[PDB]
RNA sequence: CGUCGCUAGUACCGAUUGAAUGGCUUAGUG
């Protein structure tokens, strides 16, 4: 696997692994049960004669031609210990977030679909949020709540409110959070928040054409008071 | 603007304007969705002489490293205690 | 309509579908292919008589 | 032809599933495959047998190879017994009744672990299929269910019915709200797979693949909405492996908390609960340490913390045991001794007994108090013989030979032997031959009852094959060490008389029963037949894909049959050395093929375990007969033919002995059933002044809208076109009883309004000519309505688009 | 997936005889056997292997062409001898070949020289071979010692077997028409095999015949043939220049070979110049 | 919209005196 020649060879991990210094500047970590390269190590631009382990390979220092002296530091353990915790939090808040649909306590379920990127879950929590605020925009709690999102998370809500906009069963629900986030944000602020303006191009059309529309629906209303006026005759 | 495909690799996103996040996702709504992809997927002169030679049984192809093997390309065709226990 | 009665036919005696699938002897196989030829060509459902001349022509070669 | 099937199962004390005891020092009830056998545990057999019905080989069994039953539960106090069988079958029993009480089939996989609450109308049902389903017993159905858990179930808890903890074998333990029928909070168990939860008081423990087991608290009033299971520290157990099973004991007098973990390896580590003045006591001993030491307050307080773990807890004792276990469970409790039953892999059941007092145990070591070894068999019997005088049978593997009487069943000669891989046994029930893997050769007469002559030399490899001469005076040896040796009896000792050299090792020697010629098996595939008379080369047999495995030669001596690997069974026609026919019998690999005597026909048991029945004329397959979950290893057939037995490696031994509404259409029926309830809500409130809608459980207005919802579009306006005018008047009452709910409204504003714009444009003529001023007001209050809703959606969309183009603008000035 | 393996072993990238006589006479003078296997190397169109089909119990052909083995098979499919026909496809040199008892062959001109010793060292070679080669190559085959073409490919193969002329194939027999004409050969394999060393034979005829109208006296002059051979005598002594010219010195001056020509010497003079280097400690190779 | 498949991965069950390493120990050398 090594591109120039090899000219340091060293076990770490007792048996387990060989790390091999390579004539490219590239430091290759080996499995010797499967001879397979692991990891590829690349601290140095110029071709390598030194290389000293110690702890069993957990610590490793390779020095360069140039005079550069790198030091690899064993970190497997760091790594997956900070994967675990992720994968704590993460089934955390899957968890407590589906508590609270069942509860019905869509603010607090807001935010933490927003973080986890659920969007069936963002599609329940403000339809039928809406649904309670139909028996300012959605509720005095909910509309501060989507006052405090960052510009990612601004970002994030329209690239949704987008894609539901287009479908005309759905565009009901984006206009009211468009119609919020409006009505609790300094609009200026949200302009320079970058890509929002292609976001903002998309919504335009499929806005005008639900307009044309509910109009006409508006427009038919009135054969009701034709049946009026006709029959009080 | 047209709807497309989902952008993150842990989402479907339908033409229908439907965004579906992997981890919400029920099993069983995983297996239909999965099997809904099926579906769309399923339905959408010396090449003539070589499914000949496929057709033909009694062709045996030799390699560079000297091997026989069929048309396919699959190898055309013991320890005491393993055989009996 | 006779098709339907070819795949029930030969379903019922193994004859089509997968044979890997997890969760009869090749001979028997055999002869069930022979029934199924013979009784799907009505010609040789059955034909009204007089349609065939094989018993004509079959005495004949033995003269 | 004349039928086979399977008349008596033995051999077996019980399969790998859980053990169950009842007080009597005990008596323990654990099940063979599919029956269930009960085994006190003072007298080492058993009192009685629990057997389902359906015996193996009749022909209503089912052809695919039964199930056995993977978890045995009981409850002392209805006396019932509750089975969990492979395929996922839960059959309630009953001690006394001697039969099912009730069949229960919903899961689709075995049942992991089960539970009968105190009152006995609930079973708590634990599946592989990752689904805990609660079963009702007096109720005969499942109440509820639950799916969260995303692997099998390895472990549930249910004292109180409100609340319920499960934890799977991924590892995450989610605490479960069974009225609401959801799971009230999630943690992981453990970062590795978590096998084994307990929960007593308020403590909780659990056991994942690695040694470290992690202690828990639940706060069951917490209401907290997080950190409802927590831990509070891990402490390392010396076994690195994993605790299958954990169960506690406490003794409200003693007021100390015992208990063991049941690991996968051999030894059961166990661990007590130090007692909690003593837990003071030593916090302030370990305070006092650390001041001579000099840590500071903050570190004093830093040790506590960390050592809190081992502040709570210490072992009582190690239990080490003979043979690996596959479950365990507390029998006794007392201050003064702790006895505990476990079941073992290799089929014998060992009980032990061991005094303590105050602290640490009197005994160094665990006593054992009585075992189950009689009618039980450490090893997987490898060859399998038939007396001649048909009474006795021979069974042998390793380090052990076991004798059988076919009546009784029970073990009537046990001797000790090595690692034997064929057995035969002589004419007149006199002596037994074994051959072992060492070399060494074992004769054993039943009435010395013990070895009469070792010849650890006779073969340098292991003697893979042997057989006798039908005279008896010649005993015909195959080995691996490539040579057939013939051994001559005379009085009694053997003598060597010739040797056959070889090209490989011989895999089974077959002589026939005229005593004419001797067949010989190789490795190359090859099967060789000789001459006994003169030891010279005959004929071969040439063409198998596989070693042949066994080699029987019929009675008339004209054919012998070739059971290979290959999966072919080959008959094979020694006049002139043709094969006559080939049969893919099995599956998997074919171990012996055995003439029926006086009959062409033959038995054949494999490693799929299947056992089959096959004609010689026809050589078809008369019957298949499955009864094993394993490999069957051997087969043997008795003189007369009138049974036959077969060995698997779940150490059974099975004898076998011969006997519509249209689009619209429903709209309109939904119409009258809705309106006509909700005529009746508002004539039921003018007077204070159906089942469907229940299933339904939604709205009578919400049902209808649900209707049509249903109805496709296309066949809609034909649907109301049909529609007559008075069920049209019915139909604006719905929309008025709809309009009252607001919320419903605007869910589905767009469809409502263009089915009434097309009612309206489409009975115009018949609407003017009503003259109910009632309908006056159904039509203008359904208006306004309409009027704000309809605006007020239009009011935002004008509002949204006029400042979103403004925003356009504004991002195009500053950029231009 | 049959175009994934192939195209994986073949790139899918010839002078076709049209005289019927010559493929009648090369099946003829085959004399085959009814219970012979015939291996036949280059089958082309299949004019040669049908016929060839008729007589024998199996035939086995070898092909380099994926275009010309089709052809043979869709010749021979559904006919009595398909059966009888195994198509190899590819390179046959390297590859350890069946038994067979004849070979006929229209050779590929490239691998004439590789293959008349392939079936020489044949582990129990055919019995005979008709081989269809061009006359510079044939004729140093058939070239009798003292000949112009007297070579060693002729001493090497030769010792081996017998080759004898069947008949001369003119260049208008094929199109498009080669540039050298054709011949055809039968070598008959010696059965037993002359127990002499494969490479003894060869590292003898090999010295010699650097210049074969030179004396051999001349051709162990070279400097480097006496330090090939010299190491070659530390080997026999293992298990001394001025020696081992003494050595050479003795054994041509006895055998009375030192003063003729590699082109006019026979079997015999080789083995006995072969025997002299052995009894004074001297193996070539 | 279903059932059974095929591929990748995670673990599980016991047979292959499974094999190979190391800790202690019997006995014989040292």
């Amino acid at each position: 696997g090594h591109t120039n020649a090899v000219q340091r060879c060293s076990f770490i991990n007792k048996q387990k692994q060989l790390i091999s210094c390579g004539a490219d500047g590239l430091i290759k970590i080996w499995d010797c049960s499967s001879g397979e390269c692991l990891k590829t190590l690349d601290g140095h631009n110029n071709r390598l004669w030194a290389l000293s382990t110690m702890n069993d390979g957990d610590m490793i220092v390779s020095a360069d031609a140039d005079g550069v002296f790198q030091f690899w530091k064993d970190c497997t353990e760091q790594e997956i210990e900070e994967e675990q915790e992720k994968a704590k939090l993460q089934v955390e808040q899957e968890q407590s977030l589906q508590n609270y649909m069942s509860k019905g306590d869509w603010t607090n379920a807001f935010l933490l679909a927003m973080t986890l990127d659920h969007p069936m879950r963002l599609f329940n929590v403000l339809k039928r949020a809406l649904g309670e605020s139909r028996s300012v925009i959605f509720n005095e709690e909910l509309d501060q709540a989507i006052s405090i999102l960052n510009d990612e998370q601004l970002i994030l809500l329209m690239k949704r409110c987008r894609d539901w906009n287009t479908n005309a069963k759905t565009h009901t629900i984006a206009q009211r959070t468009i119609r919020c986030i409006l009505m609790h944000h300094n609009i200026a602020k949200l302009s320079e928040i970058p890509g929002m303006v292609k976001i903002v191009d998309a919504i335009i059309p499929y806005t005008q054409r639900h307009f044309t529309r509910v109009d006409n629906l508006v427009e038919q209303s009135y054969i009701l008071d034709y049946a009026l006026v006709e029959m009080d005759k | 603007y047209n709807v497309g495909k989902a952008e993150k690799d842990g989402e479907i996103r339908l033409k229908n304007g439907v965004a579906m996040s992997k981890e919400e996702l029920t099993r069983e709504d995983k297996n239909r969705l999965r099997r809904a992809l099926k579906r769309k997927r399923s339905k959408a002169k010396r090449n003539d002489v070589v499914d000949t030679l496929s057709k033909a049984k009694n062709i045996t192809v030799i390699n560079q490293k000297g091997e026989k093997k069929d048309v396919s390309g699959k190898t055309k065709k013991p320890d005491s205690t393993n055989i009996k226990l | 309509s006779q098709l339907k009665n070819l795949k029930a036919a030969l379903k019922a005696r193994g004859l089509t579908g997968q044979t890997n699938v997890k969760s009869y002897d090749r001979e028997e196989k055999k002869k069930a292919i022979a029934e199924i030829r013979e009784e799907f060509n009505p010609f040789e459902a059955v034909g009204k008589p007089g349609i065939s001349k094989q018993i004509g022509e079959e005495q004949r070669k033995r003269a | 032809y004349q039928r086979f099937e399977q008349a008596a199962a033995f051999g077996v004390i019980a399969s790998n599933a859980n053990c169950v005891w009842i007080p009597a020092p005990g008596q323990l009830i654990t099940s063979a495959l599919e029956d269930v056998n009960i085994w006190d545990i003072k007298t080492g057999d058993l009192v009685s047998k629990l057997s389902d019905g359906l015996p193996p080989g009749a022909s209503d069994a089912r052809g695919a190879k039964p199930a056995e039953c993977t978890y045995l539960e009981a409850h002392k106090d209805t006396d019932l017994l509750a089975v969990g069988y492979a395929d996922g079958v839960i059959k309630v029993w009953d001690l006394m009744s001697k039969t099912v009480l009730l069949n229960f089939n919903g899961h689709k996989a075995a049942i992991t672990l089960l539970q009968f609450d105190g009152t006995g109308t609930r079973l708590i049902s634990g599946s592989k299929d990752s689904n805990i389903i609660v079963w009702d017993l007096v109720g005969e159905v499942g109440l509820y269910k639950l799916r969260s858990h995303k692997d099998s179930i390895t472990g549930f808890w249910c004292q109180g019915e409100d609340w319920l903890i499960s934890t799977s074998k991924d590892g995450m333990i989610k605490l479960w709200d069974l009225k609401t029928h959801q799971c009230i909070e999630t943690h992981i168990a453990h970062t590795g797979e978590c096998w084994g939860l307990a929960v007593k008081d308020d403590l909780l423990i659990t056991t994942g693949t690695d040694s470290q087991v992690k202690i828990w608290k639940l706060d069951i009033e917490n209401d907290k909405m997080g950190g409802k299971l927590t831990e509070m520290g891990i402490f390392e157990k010396q076994s690195k492996q994993r605790g299958l099973k954990i169960e506690f004991i406490t003794n409200s007098s003693d007021k100390t908390s015992f208990f063991y973990i049941q690991n996968a390896d051999k030894t059961i580590e166990t661990f007590r609960i130090r007692k909690e003045e003593e837990i003071a006591r030593g916090l302030k001993k370990r305070e006092k340490r650390l001041k001579e030491k000099g840590l500071t307050e903050e570190e004093i307080a830093k040790s506590i913390k960390e050592s809190y773990s081992s502040f709570i807890l210490h072992p009582f004792q190690t239990i080490r045991s003979l043979y690996k276990i596959k479950s365990a469970s507390w029998t006794t409790v007392s201050s003064s001794k702790l006895e505990l039953v476990l079941t073992t892999s290799s089929n014998t059941i060992e009980y032990y007994s061991i005094p303590y007092e105050k602290r640490d145990p009197t005994s160094p070591a665990p006593l054992k108090t009585h075992t189950i070894e009689l009618q039980g068999q450490r090893t997987d019997v490898r060859s399998i013989d038939i007396s001649d005088d048909n009474k006795l049978l021979a069974t042998a593997s390793n380090g052990s030979l076991k004798i059988w009487n076919i009546k009784t069943h029970k073990c009537i000669r046990t001797f000790e032997c090595g690692y034997a891989l064929t057995c035969k046994f002589l004419p007149g029930g006199l002596l037994v031959i074994l051959g072992t893997r060492n070399g060494e050769l074992q004769l054993f007469d039943l009435a010395s009852s013990s070895l009469l002559d070792t010849i650890e030399d006779a073969h340098d490899a292991a003697i893979w094959s042997l057989d006798l001469t039908s005279d008896g005076k010649r005993l015909v040896t195959g080995s691996a060490d490539k040579t057939v040796k013939f051994w001559d009896f005379k009085v009694l000792k053997l003598h060597h008389d010739t040797t056959l050299e070889l090209t490989d090792d011989i895999l089974c020697v077959r002589v026939s029963p005229d005593d004419r010629y001797l067949a010989i098996s190789l490795l190359d595939n090859t099967v060789k037949v000789f001459f006994l008379d003169s030891m010279k080369f005959y004929l071969s047999l040439y063409g198998h894909k596989l070693p042949v495995l066994s080699i029987d030669i019929s009675f008339d001596s004209k054919m012998i049959i070739t059971s290979s690997a290959d999966k072919n069974i080959k008959i094979w026609g020694l006049d002139f050395g043709d094969c006559h026919k080939s049969l893919f019998a099995h599956q998997d690999s074919i171990m012996n093929v055995k003439f029926l005597p006086q009959s062409h026909n033959f038995f054949s048991c494999s490693k799929d375990a299947v056992v089959k029945y096959w004609d010689g004329e026809k050589f078809e397959c008369i019957q298949k007969l499955y009864a094993h979950q394993s490999e069957v290893w051997a087969l043997a057939v008795a003189t007369d033919g009138g049974f036959v037995v077969s060995s698997s490696h779940d150490h059974s031994i099975r004898i076998w002995e011969e006997t519509s509404l249209k689009a619209g259409e429903r709209l309109m029926e939904a119409l009258d059933l809705g309106i006509a309830e909700i005529e009746g809500l508002e004539a039921y409130n003018r007077d204070m002044k159906n089942a469907v809608l229940i299933a339904v459980n939604k709205t009578p207005e919400q049902y209808i809208m649900d209707t049509l919802l249903r109805i496709r579009m296309s066949q809609l306006e034909d649907a109301l076109m049909v529609m007559p005018f008075s069920y049209v008047l019915k139909f604006l009452k719905f929309i008025d009883t709809v309009m009252q709910n607001k919320t419903l409204l605007h869910s589905h504003l767009p469809l409502i309004c263009k089915n009434l714009f097309f009612i309206i444009k489409f009975n115009h003529k018949e609407l003017v000519s009503q003259k109910n001023e009632e309908l006056k007001l159904q039509i203008n209050r359904v208006k306004t309505e309409l009027r704000s809703a309809l605006k007020s959606t239009e009011d935002d969309l004008g509002f949204n688009v006029q400042g979103l183009k403004f925003v356009k603008q504004q991002w195009n000035l500053r950029h231009n | 997936s049959a175009e994934k393996h192939l195209s994986s072993v073949f790139k899918f990238n010839q002078h076709i005889l049209k005289n019927p006589l010559v493929a009648q006479g090369i099946v003829d003078k085959a004399q085959i056997r009814p219970s012979d296997v015939v291996l036949e190397v280059g089958p082309g169109t299949g004019n040669l292997t049908v016929r060839i089909l008729e007589q024998a119990k199996n035939v086995v052909a070898v092909e380099m062409d994926p275009r010309m083995a089709a052809e043979l098979t869709k010749r021979v499919r559904g006919t009595p001898v398909e059966k009888k026909l195994e198509i190899m496809l590819g390179d046959f040199m390297k590859t350890e070949l069946p038994y067979f008892d004849i070979c006929i062959s229209n050779t590929p001109y490239q691998i004439s020289s590789p293959l008349v010793f392939k079936l020489i060292n044949q582990p129990r070679p055919p019995r005979v071979s008709i081989l269809m080669f061009q006359r510079e190559f044939a004729l140093r085959l058939l070239a009798r010692p003292g000949d112009s073409l007297y070579c060693r490919l002729s001493a090497n193969v030769q010792m081996w077997a017998n080759v004898t002329h069947i008949m001369k194939v003119g260049k208008n027999n094929f199109r498009p028409p080669p540039q050298v004409e054709s011949s055809v050969v039968r070598l008959e394999i010696k059965n037993p095999r002359p127990q002499v060393d494969y490479n003894e034979w060869d590292g003898l005829l090999r010295i010699v015949f650097v210049r074969k109208n030179r004396t051999i006296s001349a051709g162990f002059k070279s400097t480097t043939v006496m330090d090939i051979l010299e190491k070659n005598y530390k080997t026999f002594l293992a298990m001394m220049h001025d020696v081992v010219k003494e050595k050479i010195d003795t054994v041509l001056k006895e055998t009375d070979l030192g003063d003729k020509r590699a082109g006019k010497c026979d079997q015999n003079d080789f083995l006995r110049l072969l025997y002299a280097f052995h009894q004074v400690g001297i193996h070539f190779s």
